[PDB]
């Protein structure tokens, strides 16, 4: 019903609807010195659906709750793009991060804004990891596919560590213990013709049994990861619809701000202009 | 890069 322009002493301003002394309806808000811009819908003091543009031209397009990115949304940050769920200002739980320049992506679960839980990481050269992540790193069990070698086994702080099996499409395989992406501990190596090799890099049959067990586990962990990746893909697609809804409210807010304050400079378009 | 959001008045409290 009412609205207008309110100028803050730091150079920013709110221009849009208000009701009961709170931002309401649609509105555009700029930060200190007019730097940074939210444009979208509001409900009694809180953003709902809209676009935040940083001075660099980077953007968040999607849903908000209690003053934070929350729900579905898409973040464009130059080196990469994130689409999917947001929880109280952080990426997650389910979503996809995709490189702007290459094929590299991560699809799966996130915790505290980091790759964490289960997912599929696809690398620049087209190879994959599928399985467990902890705090951004391959940690637990998972399957490392190359571009046709494949590792199935244990991981610790982003490196093969513990029991694991490495088998190339030539038959060259290693079953045993590992340390830092390097054969280390008890474990043999089978040749393509069949020639078995060194024991230490009796108790080797134990390390091979532990290796083949961890490879079996890793294959199950990759299966879980594949299910999580599929859900992350569905939530990234829902976030494409969230971004479009956010831009719809942003454009309504730009129009209103234009009517309410024809002279107020909306910085968002110029930010995005050459990005 | 961090999101600026103003406190009070027109805006609901956050934390």
């Amino acid at each position: 019903m009412s609205g207008g322009r309110f100028d803050f002493d730091d150079g920013g301003a709110y221009c849009g609807g208000w009701e009961g002394g709170k931002a309401h309806g649609h509105g555009l808000c700029t930060g200190p010195k007019g730097q940074g811009e939210y444009s979208g819908s509001w409900n009694f003091g809180f953003e709902v659906a809209g676009v935040y543009t940083w001075p660099s031209g980077n953007t968040f397009e999607g849903y908000w709750s209690q003053g934070k990115r929350h729900g579905l949304g898409i973040e464009t940050k130059g080196r990469w793009l994130y689409k999917g769920e947001w929880t109280h200002g952080f990426k997650g739980r389910y979503g996809i991060r995709q490189s702007s320049s290459s094929g590299a992506k991560y699809e799966g679960t996130w915790n505290n804004g980091l790759q964490d839980g289960y997912g599929t990481e696809t690398y620049a050269d087209g190879g994959t990891y599928q399985g467990q992540f902890t705090n951004g790193m391959r940690h637990g069990y998972g399957v490392r596919q190359s571009v046709t070698e494949t590792y199935m086994g244990e991981w610790k702080n982003d490196k093969r560590s513990g029991f694991g099996v490495s088998e190339r499409s030539s038959g060259l395989r290693y079953e045993g213990e590992w340390l830092d992406n390097l054969r280390h501990g008890y474990g043999c190596t089978t040749l393509p013709d069949g020639h078995r090799e060194e024991g230490k890099y009796q108790k080797v049959e134990h390390s091979v049994e532990g290796a083949q067990r961890a490879a079996a586990i890793a294959r199950q962990k990759a299966e879980i990861a594949a299910s999580r990746t599929s859900h992350a893909k569905a939530k990234a697609e829902a976030a494409e619809q969230a971004a479009l809804a956010a831009n719809q409210e942003s454009n309504i807010a730009r129009t209103l701000a234009r009517e309410l304050a024809p002279d107020f400079y909306q910085p968002g378009p110029e930010y995005q202009k050459r990005r | 890069e961090r999101i600026f959001r103003r406190t009070g008045g027109l805006f609901g409290q956050v934390d």
